[PDB]
């Protein structure tokens, strides 16, 4: 397997894209957190703020050819926060869809959202549990990755199933159906919502799905396939993180955290 | 800082006399000058504001006018109640500043002061000092000078009601040991209404 | 949902 | 009556207004009317228009525009003149002509987001501006020196007739103790003024078994810049933390005071202040008064006093289950339209 | 109606401090400027301080640029002019005034600091390292004039009586620190008994003197 010729150029281009994304996010996420301090929307925004705050660490890691100079605790905390917040946002999208459907509760909201965060942290805990940093014996470079039990490295399949089965379809179906019903009842932003939530996240999961199919040796091994998958994955991830910024587009984004002579008659 | 060149320092006017008080702002004011009337003891009662606005309830006789940086307050028909000081006050800038005040006394015929000389009583000498007193009484206007011949404090009373006259008392305090050295003590008073100075003298 | 930077790409993972 | 005048940058066109702030009575927004004097010697563009533009700045997305044919008198346009404009024309002569606008109702009020201390950019928030420009056609480029701009404000004054006293009452039970915790808050009147004291009559009946550690009173400012998107954002403008405590099984009543004023509301940029002309100091955005009940494009302002009861935790659920209790009451923070 | 009540004035030695309180009623301290203006004995006005509560701004005169600490409380709707290190010159009859920040147009003309429409009564404030003392009375004998001299008294005021042509001279602060004054009367020499009675309340003292 030769080395990728234009890996550095693509990484730098997507790093500039990540810089734009991180600036815009930090802005519009710290802004939302400060300013709204709906309840579910508030929880979602608080969640997304952490992902955005962690974006710079991921950008730095990408800049060094996916080498993690920071310590093991840094990678653990960053990955745990990223996973927790991403899952929390994904789930609260469906939760808000359901709440909007029901409305057209005070004792409900608080317990419901605490339970949503409970699920968010629980589902994401196993990933961080086995995360560790190791230095390549030959490449002599540091990296951060998960180390599942040797006899059941089953764990990968289960985690992927949880990521995809729980991730995309479960929200998407309810969200699309409920917003179609809302459109039938009725404004235009409604359509935007649907498309956004699809286009933002529909790609990566599909790409993720393809990754699974490649891990199970269901496709012939070729360098061009690997290059295409690598190019698509990071672009899809950038489009996903763009969700952190476009979420506060259902509502305006206010950046609150930033000669005349007097003659007479 | 800014200064107002209010003038005259003091003018005497009769009932119905047209009084005029200038007030030359040392800088470019923008019609933000206010004028008061501080009767003795009481508090400044605002009269005019913005150099052209008559405050509510104030008599219409008061008139403020601007001539660039020369604000003039005019009392067309003076009345008895308007015998008090007046202070033009610029509010255009900070710190606020007032004029020098311009008392409006009463005008009458010029009458020379009556002079009295009071040798100190023996009581103070027993105490250990002496206070030679020269008194000017029933005189007008306040202009009157007094000198001592062989540390003097003067006090001019407020204008009397019946006659627009005044009284002044100059008392010079001396120690008995040093006081006794001089034998002849006298005070000489000169008033604009007096043809020549008048001197009253006495001996210890 | 480990970011692709943390994701390890090699023929074998187990 | 000082008529704010402004000649064109090269002294060729002069726009004279009558005022700079316009009262939004909800039912009718007073008209922006003025006059324009043109110098024939320097006047050869052959046509001039005066345009009133309402813009939201954040990226200067406009929200409204309306133009008047300043010169020559449009043959189709024939409307009665206003007192200000006709008197000013009589003052000047026959080489000047009027322009009278009519703002459409249900538009954003002159709300400015507070400028940053360490910033010099143009103020955000909606704003109205009259721009007069000579041009044969609107497509013709508008040179800066051959055009003038003059800012104005559309703003609202406090409602006249007082409304009902906002009294908010609430109850909170718990699994451990079936006894209810009753809470009540009120306010002395229905509409407050900027920098006026606000009385919060926090009454409690805490028959429960937990402990009350503190009490919080706030005047949270709810500003919603409702574009086609329906937003709503929060910014506290006053707060009192009274350490008054009601231990288990205690009945309470106390009046607290809170005066929202700009003195301590400077470091926090972006707070909805009133419309500014250049930079003069202004007060907290007067509460918006939406008609009836469309969500008007632009900024809307509201205020809610949010009484709170910091209740202790513990027991079967320990500190896991938060026992926070609160009650909010909407009021109005506008300016006393002077006599 | 608008009313400012001034309080907190009295004898204080040089280097001491007082705290004038200007309780505001009929208007909110937040929506106006509150000024303090001191007029010294036998002198004109002298602006001292000014404050805007809503915007929390303060302006001070040159003579008190640091020694006075004006502030306000909206809860009690009052202004508080602290006066630290009151020096001898500070002896004056202080006044509390204000300017309604309400423009005749829309809300506030925040850039006028205009004429101080409403003035509080204003209380005396004294600065003198002199302990309370009663007066001393001395006679003065020769139309013939006569009088009685009341010297070395403190603090203000002092009362005098006889048993027409009776005049009193405003007390003049002696270099020592106490005050002094006198009264006189003129009577024809043909009729030349007249008793001068001097009283002082701050010390609850009285004296009678005979002149002839
Ligand atoms: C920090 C920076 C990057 C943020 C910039 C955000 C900009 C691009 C946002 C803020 C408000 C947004 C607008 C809000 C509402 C609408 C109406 C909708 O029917 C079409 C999109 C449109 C017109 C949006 C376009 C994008 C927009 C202008």
């Amino acid at each position: 397997c030769p080395n990728m010729p234009n890996k550095s150029v693509l990484l730098y281009t997507l790093s500039f894209i990540y810089i734009f994304i991180f600036v815009i996010g930090m802005i519009a996420n710290s802004v939302v957190v400060w300013v709204n301090i709906h309840c579910y929307i508030l929880n979602l925004a608080i969640a997304d703020l952490w992902v955005v705050l962690t974006i710079p660490v991921w950008v730095v890691s990408l800049v060094q050819h996916n080498q993690w100079p920071m310590g093991e605790l840094t990678c653990k905390v960053t990955h745990l926060i990223f996973s927790i917040n991403l899952f929390g946002s994904i789930f609260f999208l469906t939760c808000m869809s359901v709440d909007r459907y029901l409305s057209i509760k005070k004792m409900v909201r608080r317990v419901v959202c605490i339970l949503v965060w409970l699920l968010a942290f629980c589902v994401s805990l196993p990933d961080t549990y086995y995360l560790k940093t190791v230095t390549s014996a030959s490449n002599n470079e540091t990296y951060c990755r998960s180390f599942y039990p040797e006899h059941s490295i089953e764990w990968l399949i289960g985690m992927e199933l949880v990521s995809v089965v729980l991730g995309f379809a479960v929200p998407f179906s309810i969200i699309a159906v409920f917003y179609f019903l809302l459109a039938r009842a009725i404004r235009k932003i409604i359509f935007s919502y649907v498309v956004v939530f699809l286009v933002c996240w529909l790609p990566y999961h599909v790409a993720v799905l393809l990754d699974i199919f490649s891990i199970l040796h269901y496709i012939p091994f070729t360098c061009r396939l690997e290059h295409a998958l690598f190019t698509a994955l990071h672009v899809t991830q950038c489009l996903s993180l763009v969700h952190c910024c476009v979420n506060p587009v259902l509502y305006s984004f206010i950046n609150r955290n930033y000669k005349t002579g007097l003659t007479k008659l | 800082d800014i200064q107002m060149t209010q003038s005259p320092s003091s003018l005497s006017a009769s009932v119905g006399d047209r009084v005029t008080i200038t007030c030359r702002a040392s800088q470019s004011v923008s019609s933000a000058v206010a004028w008061y009337q501080q009767k003795p003891g009481k508090a400044p009662k605002l009269l005019i504001y913005s150099a052209s606005s008559l405050y509510s309830g104030v008599p219409s006789r008061f008139s403020g006018s601007r001539s660039g940086t020369d604000f003039t307050l005019t009392i067309s028909s003076l009345q008895p109640e308007d015998f008090a000081t007046y202070y033009c006050q610029q509010s255009y800038y900070y710190p606020i500043t007032f004029g020098q005040g311009t008392k409006v006394e009463i005008k009458r015929t010029v009458a020379a002061p009556s002079v009295f000389i009071f040798p100190p009583s023996d009581s103070q000498l027993k105490s250990g000092t002496a206070s030679v007193v020269c008194l000017l009484n029933n005189f007008y206007p306040r202009e009157a000078k007094v000198q001592w011949k062989v540390n003097s404090q003067e006090s001019v009373t407020e204008q009397d009601s019946k006659d627009s006259t005044y009284s002044l008392s100059s008392t010079l305090t001396l120690s008995k040991a040093d006081y006794e050295k001089h034998k002849v003590y006298a005070c000489e008073v000169t008033h604009q209404g007096l043809s020549s100075p008048v001197t009253k003298s006495f001996n210890r | 949902l480990r970011h692709q930077s943390l994701s390890y790409r090699c023929p074998c993972r187990f | 009556t000082r008529v704010f005048k402004k000649a064109s940058p090269n002294g060729k066109l002069t726009v004279y207004l009558g005022k700079r702030d316009f009262v939004d009575h909800i039912d009718l927004v007073e008209p922006v009317d003025g006059v324009v004097l043109v110098d024939p010697e320097y006047l050869k563009e052959r046509r001039v228009y005066v345009t009133l533009t309402c813009a939201f700045r954040y990226f200067r997305k406009d929200l409204f525009v309306a133009n008047v044919q300043s010169f020559p008198p449009a043959p189709e346009d024939k409307k009665p003149l206003t007192r200000l404009q006709e008197r000013l024309i009589k003052k000047l002569g026959e080489h000047a002509y009027p322009f009278t606008f009519e703002i459409p109702p249900n538009l954003p009020c002159s709300v400015t987001l507070q400028p940053g201390p360490e910033d010099t950019g143009k103020a955000c928030g909606v704003d109205y501006e009259v721009k007069a420009f000579c041009a044969e056609n609107l497509e013709e480029k508008i040179h800066k020196r051959n055009s003038v701009r003059l800012v104005i404000r559309k703003v609202q004054y406090a409602p006249e007739r007082p409304g009902p006293q906002p009294t908010a009452e609430t109850t909170r039970q718990f699994l451990m103790s079936d006894k209810p915790l009753h809470l009540e808050a009120s306010l002395d009147k229905e509409i407050y003024y900027h920098g006026e004291p606000i009385s919060v009559n926090v009454h409690v009946t805490n028959n429960t078994n937990k402990t009350v550690k503190k009490i919080k009173i706030s005047v949270r400012q709810y500003a919603d810049i409702c574009l086609f998107n329906t937003a709503q954002y929060k910014c506290p403008v006053a707060m009192e933390e009274a350490d008054d405590t009601v231990a288990p099984s205690s009945t309470f009543c106390k009046v607290y005071t809170l005066t929202p004023f700009l003195a301590n509301n400077r470091e926090k940029r972006g707070l909805a202040l009133d419309g500014k002309l250049k930079h003069e100091d202004t007060n907290l955005a007067s509460s918006t008064l939406l008609r009836e009940n469309r969500e008007i494009l632009g900024i809307i302002v509201s205020y809610k006093v949010k009484v709170k009861l910091v209740v202790s935790r513990g027991g079967l659920l320990g500190d896991l289950a938060s026992s926070d209790v609160a009650v909010e009451l909407p009021f109005t923070l506008m300016h006393p339209k002077p006599k | 109606e608008v009313q400012l009540v001034e309080s907190g004035g009295g004898l204080v030695q040089p280097g001491g401090s007082l705290r004038l309180s200007c309780a505001a009623s009929g208007f909110n301290v937040s929506s106006s400027y509150i000024h303090w203006v001191r007029q010294a004995p036998g002198k004109g006005l002298e602006w001292v301080a000014s404050i805007s509560s809503y915007y929390g701004y303060t302006y001070y005169a040159d003579s008190v640029k640091g020694r006075f600490t004006i502030s306000a409380d909206t809860s009690k709707n009052t202004a508080y002019l602290q006066m630290n290190s009151l020096r001898a010159e500070d002896t004056a009859v202080y006044y509390c005034a204000r300017k309604s920040m309400y423009h005749r147009g829309w809300g506030w003309l925040s850039w006028v600091y205009g004429a101080m429409d409403y003035w509080g009564q204003g209380t005396l404030v004294t600065v003198s390292s002199a302990s309370t003392k009663g007066p001393s009375v001395f006679p003065l004998a020769p139309t013939a004039a006569l009088g009685c001299l009341v010297k070395d008294y403190f603090p203000e005021p002092v009362t005098v009586s006889w048993n027409s042509g009776v005049h009193t001279f405003p007390a003049v602060l002696q270099s020592s620190g106490l005050y002094s004054l006198s009264s006189v009367v003129t009577v024809p020499s043909s009729s030349l008994t007249y008793i001068c009675n001097v009283n002082h309340k701050p010390s609850n003292t009285k004296v009678d003197k005979k002149v002839e």
